[PDB]
């Protein structure tokens, strides 16, 4: 009976508002993925080995030899990308309408955001294509740009002068555990969730107007696994190459670089937003404010309504604020040159402007309007 | 008169007792049902391309 | 008494489950 | 001389639509809590059922007909009065709390 | 004019009962039933005469929310029987 | 007064089988029931088919591979 | 490079047909259970 009700508590007769639209449904969608991730995950591990003797041919082995080893492997390789989509909901529908006003929810998202993507970042060496090694070998070296430690940092990271097969077998040790503190940070997350209560699109108290989350929310989550699940399976089944690199099926060669060198598509926006500034501290300070601006949000907040729903100029720029995301994310994908450049230089600030110039003058004018 | 619907609710699943035979007799049909159809549909789809249409070929 | 239809329904619905995946 | 744009960003909010005035829309803090618990029963009781029937309907994503929309004109600053009070008590004893 | 026509078409002979209890003589009460009830209509002008169509339960519920009242009330219910019904029983 | 309320038109969200306020809805109940829970049982069925094939595969993934079962 | 190419097309198949049907059956419960406050009315009656 003391778990039923922590149980009862979280999800059977849990108070949720009445009008909470399909934009809160990514919540259960990124445990599902989690999950789904750990699972599929397990289930690989169990035949793969992170020796770079054997690591290539293991992966190959899963696919071709393991029986339904490939179906797997694809659903933890796109499931990986689903997982990071819905994330980018996530933390946009906070964005929009202010649930990180919940501080201690949301900067507890900050580090699961943080957590997932060196979890993936990790993930990706495993294999041991050229991408993996390559994207490790660059994004790793990075941390040299440190001031004055950053050289000896990165060799005690990787375990030696380069990346090597000392840090292929620590990169597995590190992926297949951090996503069990990333459960338990997530535990956290809806701790302080529960403490604080949940938000609806208004951005409007409703404890004038609850329901229990049995039976509502438990079918409408359900329904929404599986739109989860046909966006994976049409990935898995119909493309499953299609997010991916080609490049990752070469067996990784420290002897030769590929020419078209980047991260996967989740990192392009922040790997922009780096290769905008040409100094390198500086691309990686702007690489790490990228994401860690976040963490500024809640304190950036101007506007007396908490929800974008009732203002028109924080809805335009936040709406810019996504479309500028995803022109980061274009041209982190192209390589660096003319015109990529300045288009990549132009939308590098203007991110950093709409977050921290603009978004707020808009809702200080907002108020103005209104008599605020 | 008894409806088409009802007379399932009446006696196949107005119990949950009932209700879970129901669906699992059901499903374990339909795996056949549904399998052999799909599978079918596909093999129709690609006529002569796979394997078992070009066996009697070679043995 | 009451639950010996109820418990053999439900003996049936497991027994044929064991079946159902294997 | 800009009320016609302030009258326009007021339609342009669209809390209108829902039936909710500027005040229904305010986010809740110490200060806000502390003056809406102030309001008397009527006004309290009021905001009650606007944001009640507001949310009904922002769940079935639908807004009220026309002529039910809350007027600019017609638009009572209910909250502000106490509002004022409340964050002017808070600034004194900050004021207080200073020396 | 709605209470007479009311009264004029409800309140009538067939429709209507005279019961009786006590210590008096069925014979009696006959005699005085017959020598001042008989007075009464005992049919219809052909039409008004209104027959009870059966009601529609639904299933549904009905919340007036009141927190100033001190104790909350519910009733809850499933569709009856009727009165001719065994099953009341 | 309070019966000065009566309950609002739900004519336009009902179902057909219960649209005549004359009419005692527990011949259609059964119907009615049976339509809904047939959705459901439907659906339930669905997802039976897929769980048993999706646990199958991971099962037979721990199973012995190819390589292995060629080389025996 | 890819044997799994048949056999994953076929799962493709089945994938869309069950999708197919159960993503209306699913909707049909979630409508069939919030149909209650999406019917809903609400009836504001303050005293004198
Ligand atoms: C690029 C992919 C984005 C596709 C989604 C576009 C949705 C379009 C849309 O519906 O916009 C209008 C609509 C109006 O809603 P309300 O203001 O609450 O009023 C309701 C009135 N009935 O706005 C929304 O749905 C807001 C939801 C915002 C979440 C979108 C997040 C996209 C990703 C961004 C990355 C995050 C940043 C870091
Ligand atoms: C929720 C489930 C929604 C339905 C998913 C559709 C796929 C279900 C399904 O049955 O797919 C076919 C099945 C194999 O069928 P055959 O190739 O004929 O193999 C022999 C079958 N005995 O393959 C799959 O699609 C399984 C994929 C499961 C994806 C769901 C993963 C759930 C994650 C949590
Ligand atoms: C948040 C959770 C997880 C994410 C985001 C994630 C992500 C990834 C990614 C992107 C890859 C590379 C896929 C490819 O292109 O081949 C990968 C590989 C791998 N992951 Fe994970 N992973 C997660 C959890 C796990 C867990 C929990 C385990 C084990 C318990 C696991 C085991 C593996 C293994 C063995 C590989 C190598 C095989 C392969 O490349 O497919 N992962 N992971
Ligand atoms: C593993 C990743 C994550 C998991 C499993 C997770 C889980 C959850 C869940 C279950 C909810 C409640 C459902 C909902 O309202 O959507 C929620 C809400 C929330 N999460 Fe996350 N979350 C994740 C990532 C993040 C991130 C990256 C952020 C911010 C950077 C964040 C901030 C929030 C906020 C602010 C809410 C409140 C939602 C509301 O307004 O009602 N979460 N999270
Ligand atoms: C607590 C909570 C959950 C929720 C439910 C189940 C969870 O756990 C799961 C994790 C993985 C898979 C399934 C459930 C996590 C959060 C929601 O969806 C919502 C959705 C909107 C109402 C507020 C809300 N609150």
């Amino acid at each position: 009976h003391p778990l039923m009700k922590i149980v009862n508590n979280a999800f059977i007769d849990l108070p949720a508002p009445s009008n909470i639209s399909s934009w809160w449904n990514f919540g259960s969608l990124l445990g599902i993925c989690l999950i789904l991730q750990i699972l599929t995950g397990l289930f690989l591990a169990m035949h793969y080995t992170s020796d770079t003797t054997t690591a290539f041919s293991s992966v190959t082995h899963i696919c071709r030899d393991v029986n339904y080893g490939w179906i797997i492997r694809y659903m933890h390789a796109n499931g990986a990308s689903m997982f990071f989509i819905c994330l980018y909901m996530h933390v946009g529908r906070g964005l929009y309408y202010g649930s990180y006003t919940f501080l201690e929810t949301w900067n507890i998202g900050v580090i699961l955001l943080l957590t997932v993507m060196a979890t993936a970042f990790m993930g990706y060496v495993l294999p041991w294509g050229q991408m993996s090694f390559w994207g490790a070998t660059v994004i790793t070296n990075l941390l040299s740009a440190i001031p004055y430690i950053g050289t000896n940092l990165v060799e005690w990271i990787w375990g030696g002068f380069s990346v090597d097969k000392a840090t292929l077998t620590r990169f597995f040790a590190f992926h297949f555990i951090l996503p069990f503190i990333i459960m338990a940070i997530a535990m956290v997350h809806l701790l302080f969730l529960h403490e604080t209560g949940s938000n609806n699109p208004t951005g409007i108290s409703s404890d004038v107007d609850k329901i229990p989350f049995h039976p509502y929310y438990t079918i409408k989550d359900i329904l929404g696994a599986l739109l989860l699940i046909l966006a994976l399976m049409l990935l898995v089944l119909f493309a499953p190459d299609l997010l991916g690199d080609p490049d990752n099926y070469t067996p990784a060669n420290p002897l030769n670089t590929p020419p078209h060198i980047k991260p996967e598509w989740y990192f392009l926006f922040a790997y922009a937003i780096l290769r905008s500034i040409p100094n390198k501290l500086g691309g990686v300070l702007a690489l790490a404010f990228s994401i860690l601006i976040l963490a500024l949000i809640p304190l950036l907040h101007t506007s007396k309504q908490r929800s974008m729903m009732f203002r028109p100029l924080s809805q335009c720029l936040f709406w810019a604020l996504v479309a500028d995301l995803l022109t980061l994310t274009w041209i982190g994908g192209q390589p660096v040159e003319h015109p990529y450049i300045t288009i990549g230089q132009l939308a590098s600030v203007l991110y950093f402007l709409l977050i921290l110039v603009l978004m707020p003058t808009a809702g200080t004018i907002e108020n103005k309007l209104l008599k605020w | 008169a008894p409806t088409l619907t009802a007379r399932l609710y009446s006696l196949l699943f107005r119990r949950t007792s009932t209700f879970a035979l129901t669906i699992v007799v059901g499903a374990l049909f339909f795996e056949r049902a549904f399998d052999q159809g799909a599978d079918a549909i596909y093999e129709h789809i690609n006529e002569g391309k796979l394997w078992k249409h070009i066996k009697h070929k070679y043995e | 008494r009451n639950w010996v239809p109820t418990a053999q329904l439900w003996g049936a619905v497991g027994a044929v489950g064991l079946v159902s995946a294997t | 001389w800009l009320e016609g744009i302030r009258k326009w960003y007021y339609n342009a909010a669209g809390f209108n639509k829902l039936g909710l005035m500027r005040d229904d829309t305010i986010h809740e803090n110490d200060d806000v809590k502390e003056a809406i618990r102030r309001l008397p029963e009527n006004l309290y009781n009021d905001r009650v059922f606007r944001i009640k029937r507001a949310l009904d309907l922002s769940m079935r994503q639908q807004i009220l007909p026309k002529e039910q929309w809350t007027k600019y004109e017609e638009d009572k600053s209910y909250l502000e009065p106490y509002l004022k009070e409340v964050i002017r008590e808070r600034k004194e004893r900050e004021e207080w709390a200073k020396k | 004019a709605d209470l007479t026509e009311y009264l004029s078409r409800h309140y009538k002979a067939p429709r209507m009962v005279l019961a009786a209890a006590g210590g008096l003589e069925h014979r009696q009460l006959l005699d005085l039933a017959q020598k001042h009830f008989s007075g009464l209509s005992g049919t219809y002008d052909e039409d008004a005469v209104p027959t009870l169509s059966p009601c529609r339960f639904t299933g549904s519920q009905i919340c007036h929310r009141e927190d100033g009242l001190p104790l909350a009330h519910v009733a809850i219910a499933v569709e009856g029987p009727g009165w001719a019904h065994p099953d009341n029983v | 007064s309070h019966t000065d309320i009566k309950v609002p038109d739900f004519s336009d969200y009902r179902r057909p089988e219960v649209l005549d306020s004359t009419k005692s809805s527990k011949e259609s109940s059964e119907a009615r029931k049976g339509f809904s829970y047939l959705v459901t049982a439907t659906t339930t069925v669905g997802v039976a088919y897929a769980a048993k094939n999706v646990v199958s595969q991971f099962v037979s993934s721990m199973s012995a591979s190819a390589d292995v079962l060629a080389m025996s | 490079a890819e044997p799994e190419h048949d056999h994953r097309k076929r799962m493709g198949l089945k994938m869309l047909l069950m999708m197919g049907l159960l993503l209306p059956l699913v909707y049909a419960m979630k409508r069939h259970k919030w149909s209650v406050l999406k019917s809903r009315k609400l009836a504001y009656r303050p005293p004198k």
